[PDB]
């Protein structure tokens, strides 16, 4: 466990691995954005 | 002569997003029935009066698992009717006894009669030959001994594949178990076939991609392609060299080349159906009957093809009690057959 | 458990938002 | 009305997203009630 | 200028209203218990 | 927006990453933000283990991979590598984080607002791929860079708490490295060994002073190397054999990714010295063992006299011989004999496993260490339940070893696959038929028939 | 000091999410940069300090 | 020129009937090696101690065999993965009873099969072709490392690896699915997906082009005859084609771009067979099929079988039932 | 093309989601409802899961005969109590 003053924050924490999978995907939003030119 | 049923084949060839054709009548509903009732049956419907199975989505199954199980063997071979002399009009017990599995089975077929049937019609109102529907014979002649010859053959629809994931996988391990499915020489010549059929698949892909002719500027060379132009898009002659040099032959007829593309697939599968056609009837090959004189009398002598007959018997005896509800086996511990320690 | 959809939430939208954004405002896409 | 106005991008990554909340929501029943060997 | 109600709409539908019906229905068996 | 279509880049969307290759200031922002994604992976989910982590569980129970390798370290453990004090983990993990958000700040300036290319604006950050010194030199700061990495793993190791020893005296613990190994034969002995079994290459380092003083030399050759580099231009010998270009020192380095990762499965595969068993589970070597270790004990306990147990087959059913004649475990577990553990080696004498000790001097403490391993064994599913594929569910488990392993082997291979891709274009493109065949000068045209 | 503590470490998540966003916006929109361009300053320089806080405040409150 | 300098250029040449090249000067000798010893091996090896039990399988034609049981057997799992080439026999009785003639067969093999795909590259490199036919053929040279090497590695035992025969290789098979329920496994499954993919692939295919040939010949002669050996225009009318299949389906299912279409050719079973070999190499450290075993239980808890449990039940008298003599303990951990 | 709408238009039409912002989530809801009330189970005969066996017995109802198949589920049924 975390220490307990960061408790608060543990389902923040438990998101944040899954981020860069995000990056990945947002290329995709991007390039959909600028018509895949 | 423009009478109602010329007025009607003008509506159905109309020139739409998704082709109708007369075919459309038969294969339409036909396949859209045998997609629904899996989709159906995978959602909502049991196996538990049937196989004592869970097979659905609603009872907890995933998409690995679910399926439309064959009916009890009790039911033999049955249409299974919904009007039939079993469900008798009662739709929550036809879904109990299994009938799903035949509606599938049935609709199934006839749509792909019916895609068939589009094969042929689509290629007469283009103009070209009909080879697709020709090659589509193999998929026909699969379906049929698998899905209803084989069970035809056996006792009952119950040992019919049944229309999921795992419940097939099951079927390919009683396959093994009780037929020796993988010693047929009518199997190999299936394996060959598939087999052969990706490895052409791929080798021909990568061979026009890497003889390509420069046709544009880009670096993607996609582009570099129009449908209307009259020229090869890649080099037949460097194909050639690069393939009599690497491999020793090579195709130098394109024309050759993509027949035999339709050939080795189609004849695999077609000799496929033929080995399950025998297996409908037990009619396996299972043993060498010189391999088992000799090994009967000799205590010393092991080859791998005696080595697989033990595992068939361990399938045989571990899976039959379960996977054949209806006779009831009591196998007392004593006498399943084991190695050391296991 | 809404928390940690919460944060996935705002979060996932972070990555769209931007790219809206400079759509709207006619950015260097 | 007229086709355009909802760009076809944003169209794309809210109907992705929602497949794959769906199928988040399916991984999840695998851990949960029915299935979950529990 | 186009037509509304057509094959294609048929067709589409026929698919897509029975998917988002089953979709719903798989979705709330994630809930069930035992 | 300069380069930014198919029409003006001659790539694709799909290849859009290939628009870049002369553009260093983009490239700097693109290497810059992936480099901040990886940090932030590493400081992410070191904080989600750590939220997960229960002190008094096994870690290798637990699905952790990173704290593990922090523990290897020397860092939050104790005795047999018991949990004493999960603040370091915390440590590790924010700060990666924190650094991760400096790293991705300047990914993106250096992506989106910055420079589009580095040369106008720098002699010294701008490169031409084909201007072999150039790529020399930044070869050679780069390798001064490993190099102290290096360095500072033999730093923590004497100097600031030491690693984690499985093998120190009286059980595994915390041990500070104080004669690291510096004889060249033992160091690149390693390196000459055969990779097959009872062998295994550098995969068998075995003690943590081969592990420290290999690295004091990996650490010196790196910026010997580094130096090099940057006081010398490629020889005519180089020059004649290679492809210069950014697409062929790309695939280069693929080549060289691939083989490492490959070397990484086997390393966590049979290694349990810089992969101790204490965090990441027994090896599956071990756990065999392990099992037939257990019998023997139990059997014994009942009465057996396990040296004289002919088993089935004619071969001891607990103990028999090597292929070349040591003392070794019987049944499959035969394959296995090259297995080396802490747990096993007070058993052993100079002919192999000992009768005697086996008899008489077996602790407890070895029977429960047996048990566990033999019962963690990395075999288990897709879903994470434990134990052989015809087990029921019950036991949530799949080994952090066959976690590594496999996904070390897929990246390695997908790796072998890019550098085959890239190194083949890369040839293509430096000939000039990357796009393909000039249909006015088909070269096949102007060869003589084969036949 | 645990909620000097608390408020830091929200400050500094918030102050993240704000630069998350606006910083890759800030950069490729064509008008405002010089406004733009101080603010990131301002916001870069805030975050580091708060980081900081949140560091020294840790050993008061755990 | 000198000497060394025409060996190259022969070694290279262009104009040999069969290309040589740099890759082929390793391939020819290894794959001759493996060649002629799995032959003499096939024909008339004494049986091989396969399992280090002291049981000896015979696997050669004038031992018993026919081609479809016949095997070279692979090495005995006393050896594990040490490395038995002949001189480290004491005899070659030794070597032969030991299993020796696998381990020299497919150290040989996977060598040339490795060099084959390099010479596919570097022949396309002479020729002025673009290089990534090799990539092609990765797919099915993956497989073979996956069977003969890299599955032995994660065991711990030569003797896993695959055996060069037909029952054989069912026999691997079988024993490969009671041991990691490879069937459950989505590489596999996609592997599956590429090669049955592949095969419809390829009908589609052949079947489009030969239903588009253009009229060429006339009805008493092969319509092969209407193509001749580089010609500069296609052969077939790729616009009916489409014509044809987009009707078929719906338009836009159908591919009109006949670069994108082989490329698809290509990527389809590749990529499928990447996943399969993958599947092999990662069930190789025993990370396995999905296991759903009693996964569903009603109210009480009574456990409502799936079809995940019948194949269990397979898998069960698989594994209780192999190397029927080698097991001294309870679990089956390599 | 053949004479229909093309989908891009008619996907990024604010009517067509004026319209299907009702009838997409109506479907879901309807197909939710369709098990959560239970429904399903009675329509398809799919057990509950405390229906698949009576208290103490452990054996599977199987049915045994073709034609009188419908009374031996009933039969089954009824033994639930
Ligand atoms: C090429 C592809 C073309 C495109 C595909 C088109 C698909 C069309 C769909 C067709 C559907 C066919 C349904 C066949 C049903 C059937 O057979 O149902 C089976 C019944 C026979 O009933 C069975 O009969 C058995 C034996 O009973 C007999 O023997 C018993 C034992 O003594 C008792 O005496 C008993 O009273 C007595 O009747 C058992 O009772 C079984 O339970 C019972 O199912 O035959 C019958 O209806 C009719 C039998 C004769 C006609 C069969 C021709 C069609 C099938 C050919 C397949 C060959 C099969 C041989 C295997 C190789
Ligand atoms: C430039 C080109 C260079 C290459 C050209 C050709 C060079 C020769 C070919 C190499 C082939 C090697 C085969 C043997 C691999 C192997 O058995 O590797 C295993 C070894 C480790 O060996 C093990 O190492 C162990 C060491 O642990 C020992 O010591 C430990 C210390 O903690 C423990 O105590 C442990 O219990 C104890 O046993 C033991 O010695 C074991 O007996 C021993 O088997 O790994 C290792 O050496 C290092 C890892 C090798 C990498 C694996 C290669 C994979 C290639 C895949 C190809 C894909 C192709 C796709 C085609 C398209
Ligand atoms: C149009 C394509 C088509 C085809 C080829 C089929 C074919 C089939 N259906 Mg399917 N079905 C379809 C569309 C189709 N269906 C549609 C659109 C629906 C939704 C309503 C269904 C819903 C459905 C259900 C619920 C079931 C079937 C079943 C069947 C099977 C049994 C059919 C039968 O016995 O008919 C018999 C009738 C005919 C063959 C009609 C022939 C017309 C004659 C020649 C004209 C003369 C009639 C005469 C004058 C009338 C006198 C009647 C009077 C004495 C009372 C068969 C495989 C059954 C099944 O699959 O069991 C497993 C089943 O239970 N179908
Ligand atoms: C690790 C993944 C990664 C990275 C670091 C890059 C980086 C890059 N890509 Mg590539 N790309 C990728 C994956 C990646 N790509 C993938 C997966 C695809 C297939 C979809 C592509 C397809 C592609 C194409 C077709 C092109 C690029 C281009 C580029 C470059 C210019 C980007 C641009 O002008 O966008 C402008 C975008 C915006 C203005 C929107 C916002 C962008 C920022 C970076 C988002 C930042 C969000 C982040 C959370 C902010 C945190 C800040 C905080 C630290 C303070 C840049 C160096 C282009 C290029 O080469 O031009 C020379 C180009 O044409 N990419
Ligand atoms: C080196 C890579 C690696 C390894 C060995 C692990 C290992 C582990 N992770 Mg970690 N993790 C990783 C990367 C890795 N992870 C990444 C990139 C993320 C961000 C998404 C995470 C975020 C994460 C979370 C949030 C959790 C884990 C957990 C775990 C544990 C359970 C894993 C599991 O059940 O997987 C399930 C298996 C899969 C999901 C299968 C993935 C199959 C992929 C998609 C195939 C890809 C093939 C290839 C790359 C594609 C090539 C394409 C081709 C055409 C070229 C296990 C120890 C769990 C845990 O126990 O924590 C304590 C957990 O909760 N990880
Ligand atoms: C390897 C990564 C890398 C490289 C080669 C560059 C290179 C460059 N940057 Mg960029 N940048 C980077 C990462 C990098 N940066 C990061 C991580 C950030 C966020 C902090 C930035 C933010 C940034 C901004 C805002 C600007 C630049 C600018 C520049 C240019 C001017 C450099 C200079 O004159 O420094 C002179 C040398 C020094 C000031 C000494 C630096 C002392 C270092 C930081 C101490 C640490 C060294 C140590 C080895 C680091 C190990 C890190 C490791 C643990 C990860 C130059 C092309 C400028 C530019 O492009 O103008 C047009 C500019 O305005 N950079
Ligand atoms: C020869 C290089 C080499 C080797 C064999 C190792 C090996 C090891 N390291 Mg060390 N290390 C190295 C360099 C190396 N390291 C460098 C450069 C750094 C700074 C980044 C470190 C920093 C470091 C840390 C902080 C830790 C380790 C740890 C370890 C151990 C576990 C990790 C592992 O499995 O890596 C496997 C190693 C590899 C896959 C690399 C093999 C490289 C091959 C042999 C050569 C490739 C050369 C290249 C392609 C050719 C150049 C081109 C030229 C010919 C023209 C293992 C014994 C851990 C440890 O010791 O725990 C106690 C640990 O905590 N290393
Ligand atoms: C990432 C690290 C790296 C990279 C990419 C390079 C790259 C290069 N080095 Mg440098 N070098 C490095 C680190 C590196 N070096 C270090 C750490 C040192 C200190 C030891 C040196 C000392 C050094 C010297 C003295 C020279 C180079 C030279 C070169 C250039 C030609 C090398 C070559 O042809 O290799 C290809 C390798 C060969 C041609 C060797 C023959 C082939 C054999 C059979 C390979 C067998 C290896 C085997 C498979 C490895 C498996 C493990 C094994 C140990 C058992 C090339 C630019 C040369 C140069 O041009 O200088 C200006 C040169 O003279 N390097
Ligand atoms: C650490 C931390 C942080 C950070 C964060 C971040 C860094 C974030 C990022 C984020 C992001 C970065 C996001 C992104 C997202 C994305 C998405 C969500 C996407 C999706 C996509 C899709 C859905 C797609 C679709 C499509 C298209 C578009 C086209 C083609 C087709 C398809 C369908 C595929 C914070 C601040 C919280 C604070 C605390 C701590
Ligand atoms: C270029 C480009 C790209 C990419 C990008 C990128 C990749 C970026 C990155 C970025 C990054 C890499 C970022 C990062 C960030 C980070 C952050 C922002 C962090 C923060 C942190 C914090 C805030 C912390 C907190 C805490 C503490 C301190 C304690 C404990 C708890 C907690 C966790 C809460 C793309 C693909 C889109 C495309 C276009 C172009
Ligand atoms: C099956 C088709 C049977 C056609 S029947 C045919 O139909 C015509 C109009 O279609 C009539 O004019 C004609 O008299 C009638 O014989
Ligand atoms: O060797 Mn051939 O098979 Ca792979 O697990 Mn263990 O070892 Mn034996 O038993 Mn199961
Ligand atoms: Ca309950
Ligand atoms: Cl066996
Ligand atoms: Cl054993
Ligand atoms: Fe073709
Ligand atoms: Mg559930």
């Amino acid at each position: 466990k975390l220490p307990e003053a960061y408790a608060i924050f543990d389902p923040l924490v438990d998101v944040l691995p899954v981020i860069p999978v995000l990056f990945l995907a947002l290329a995709f939003v991007w390039q959909a954005a600028v018509g895949f030119r | 002569e423009r009478g109602w049923f010329d007025i009607l084949d003008d509506w159905l060839k109309r020139d739409r997003f998704v082709f109708v054709g007369w075919s459309g009548i038969l294969l339409f509903p036909c396949a859209y029935l045998a997609l629904g009732g899996w989709l159906t049956g995978t959602t909502f419907v049991t196996s538990w009066y049937t196989h004592g199975l869970a097979s659905s989505y609603l009872e907890g199954c995933n998409f690995l698992t679910v399926a439309v199980s064959t009916p009890a063997n009790s039911m033999g071979h049955s249409l299974l009717l919904l009007w039939g002399p079993e469900a008798q009009g009662d739709f929550t017990r036809w879904c109990q006894l299994g009938g799903l599995w035949t509606f599938i089975a049935l609709h199934g077929a006839f749509g792909l009669i019916g895609f068939m049937l589009r094969q042929f019609e689509i290629a007469r109102l283009v103009g070209v030959r009909p080879y697709n529907a020709i090659a589509f014979s193999a998929p026909i002649a699969v379906f049929v001994s698998v899905f209803l010859i084989y069970p035809l053959g056996q006792s009952s629809w119950f040992f019919a594949p049944s229309f999921g994931v795992a419940a097939i996988f099951r079927f390919l391990l009683f396959f093994q178990g009780f037929h020796n499915w993988t010693l047929n020489p009518f199997h190999m010549m299936g394996v060959a076939g598939v087999l052969g059929g990706a490895l052409l698949c791929a080798i021909h892909g990568a061979t026009v991609e890497n003889t390509l002719f420069q046709d544009g500027e880009g670096a993607s060379t996609f582009r570099a392609f129009n449908p209307t132009q009259a020229e090869e898009t890649y080099s037949m002659v460097t194909a050639n060299r690069f393939w009599s040099q690497i491999f020793g032959i090579a195709f130098s007829n394109k024309r050759w080349l993509h027949f035999f593309m339709l050939f080795v697939p189609v004849t695999g599968l077609w000799m496929s159906a033929i080995g399950v056609v025998g297996l409908a009837l037990n009619l396996r090959s299972y043993d060498f009957i010189s391999q088992e004189i000799r090994a009967a009398e000799d205590p010393e002598f092991e080859t791998f093809y005696t080595k697989n007959l033990l595992l068939n018997e361990g399938i045989r005896a571990w899976m039959a009690p379960q996977d054949q509800p209806h006779e009831n086996f009591v196998f007392p511990e004593e006498v399943l057959p084991r190695g050391n320690a296991l | 458990v809404i928390a940690q959809l919460t944060m996935i939430a705002m979060i996932g939208i972070a990555g769209p938002m931007i790219i809206f954004l400079l759509a709207v405002r006619r950015g260097n896409l | 009305s007229e086709g355009g106005r909802i760009p076809l991008w944003i169209v794309a990554t809210v109907a992705g997203m929602g497949v794959i909340v769906i199928v988040g929501l399916f991984f999840y029943g695998a851990y949960a009630g029915l299935g979950s060997s529990l | 200028s186009y037509p509304i109600f057509t094959v294609r709409w048929v067709a589409v539908h026929t698919l897509a209203v029975p998917t988002i019906f089953f979709l719903g229905a798989i979705a709330a068996m994630q809930f069930i218990q035992r | 927006a300069t380069n930014r279509d198919q029409e003006s880049s001659g790539f694709a969307w799909w290849a859009g990453n290939a628009r870049l290759i002369n553009l260093s200031g983009k490239l700097l922002g693109a290497h810059v933000a992936h480099a901040g994604l990886i940090v932030f992976w590493a400081g992410a989910m070191t904080l989600f283990e750590l939220a997960h982590f229960i002190p008094e569980k096994p870690m290798y129970e637990q699905g952790l991979i990173l704290i593990p390798h922090i523990a290897t370290l020397g860092w939050g453990v104790g005795p047999g590598g018991e949990v004493v004090d999960t603040f370091p983990f915390f440590v590790v993990g924010v700060v990666h984080l924190i650094s991760s958000a400096v790293l991705g700040f300047g990914g993106v300036y250096h992506a989106i607002r910055g420079p589009e290319t580095l040369e106008e604006y720098s002699s010294f950050f701008g490169y031409d791929w084909k201007d072999k010194n150039k790529m020399t030199t930044i070869l050679g700061f780069h390798l001064i860079v490993l190099g102290i990495g290096a360095l500072l793993l033999v730093a923590k190791a004497m100097f600031f708490g030491g690693l984690y020893d499985t093998w120190a005296p009286g059980g595994g613990d915390v041990r500070v490295i104080t004669n690291p190994t510096l004889d060249p034969r033992v160091i690149f002995g390693y390196l000459l060994k055969s990779p097959f079994g009872g062998e295994g290459w550098i995969v068998s380092v075995n003690n943590l002073e081969d592990v420290v003083g290999g690295h004091i030399w990996i650490g010196l050759i790196c910026i010997a190397g580094g130096i090099w580099h940057i006081l010398t231009t490629p020889f005519g010998w180089a020059r004649r054999a290679f492809i210069w270009s950014g697409e062929a020192y790309l695939s280069y380095s693929l080549g060289a990714l691939s083989m490492m990762g490959f070397i990484a499965t086997c390393f966590v595969w049979f290694n349990n010295t810089v992969y101790p068993s204490e965090f990441y589970g027994p090896t599956g070597p071990e756990a065999s063992q392990a099992q037939a270790m257990t019998f023997l004990i139990r059997d014994q306990k009942l009465g057996a006299n396990v040296g004289s147990a002919q088993g089935p087959t004619g071969l001891g059913k607990y103990l028999m011989r090597s292929p070349t004649g040591e003392i070794i475990f019987g049944g499959e577990t035969m394959r296995f004999w090259d297995f080396r553990g802490p747990w096993l080696e007070p058993l052993r004498g100079p002919n192999g496993l000992d009768l005697n000790k086996i008899k008489n001097d077996i602790q407890p403490w070895q029977e429960r260490r047996a048990a566990e391993y033999m019962t963690h064994a990395p075999l288990g599913s897709l879903n994470s339940v434990g134990g052989v594929a015809t087990e029921i569910n019950s036991v949530n488990f799949v080994s952090p070893r066959s976690w590594l392993a496999t996904s070390h082997f897929v990246l390695a291979f997908f790796f072998l696959v890019g550098h085959l891709w890239h190194a083949g274009r890369a040839r293509a493109a430096a000939a000039g038929f990357e796009k393909g065949i000039d249909r006015e000068s088909e070269p096949v045209l102007s060869m003589p028939s084969l036949d | 000091m645990t909620i000097l503590f608390q408020l830091a470490l929200a400050a500094l998540v918030i102050l993240s999410f704000v630069m998350v966003i606006g910083v890759p916006v800030a950069y490729a929109s064509p008008q405002d940069w010089d406004r733009s361009k101080q603010l990131i300053f301002l916001g870069s320089g805030l975050w580091i300090a708060l980081v900081l806080v949140v560091g020294v405040l840790n050993f008061f409150v755990v | 020129a000198n000497l060394w300098e025409r060996f190259c250029n022969w070694v290279t040449s262009t104009d040999n009937r069969l290309y040589v090249g740099w890759f082929g000067v390793i391939m020819i000798p290894t794959l001759l090696a493996a060649t002629i010893c799995f032959v003499i091996a096939f024909i008339a090896a004494p049986p091989v101690d396969i399992d280090g039990i002291r049981e000896p399988v015979s696997g050669s034609l004038l031992y018993g065999n026919n081609i479809i049981t016949g095997a070279v057997v692979p090495s005995s799992n006393a050896i594990g993965l040490h490395f038995y080439p002949i001189w480290e026999a004491a005899s070659l009785d030794e070597w032969l009873y030991n299993g020796g003639p696998y381990q020299l067969i497919i150290f040989h093999f996977l060598l040339g099969a490795s060099c084959y795909m390099g010479r596919q590259w570097e022949l396309s490199y002479r020729l002025g072709m673009r290089p990534w036919i090799c990539v092609a053929y990765s797919a099915p040279l993956a497989s073979a490392f996956a069977v003969f090497l890299i599955y032995p590695i994660g065991q711990g035992s030569f003797s896993d690896g695959m055996p060069l025969g037909i029952s054989g290789t069912f026999n691997f098979m079988i024993v490969f699915q009671a041991e990691h329920n490879i069937l459950m496994h989505p590489f596999h499954q996609l592997g599956v997906a590429g090669v049955f993919g592949g095969a419809l692939f390829c009908a589609m295919h052949g079947s489009l082009v030969t239903s588009s040939l253009i009229r060429e010949t006339t009805e008493t002669e092969s319509a092969n005859y209407g193509y001749k050996f580089g010609q500069e225009e296609e052969t077939y009318n790729i616009v009916a084609a489409h014509g044809y299949f987009g009707r078929l389906i719906f338009q836009y299912a159908s591919f009109n771009n006949s670069r994108s279409l082989h490329f698809f050719l290509a990527a389809w079973p590749v990529v499928g067979v990447w996943f399969a070999a993958l599947g092999i190499s990662t069930m190789a450290f025993n990370l396995n099929g999905f296991n759903f075993n009693h996964s569903v239980i009603d109210a009480k808890g009574n456990v409502i079988n799936t079809w995940a449990d019948i194949i269990n039940r397979a898998n069960l008298g698989m594994e209780v039932m192999h190397e029927r003599n080698a097991h001294n303990f309870p679990l089956d951990l390599a | 093309t053949t004479g229909e709408r093309p989908f891009s238009d008619i996907i990024t039409s604010v009517r067509y989601w004026v319209i299907h912002s009702i009838t997409i989530p109506a479907l879901f809801i309807a197909g939710w409802l369709f098990v959560s009330t239970g429904l399903a189970y009675d329509v398809f005969g799919t057990p509950r899961p405390d229906s698949y066996y009576a208290q103490e017995q452990r054996s599977i109802p199987l049915v045994t005969d073709r034609f009188e198949a419908k009374q031996q589920v009933e039969t089954f049924l009824e033994q639930l109590k």
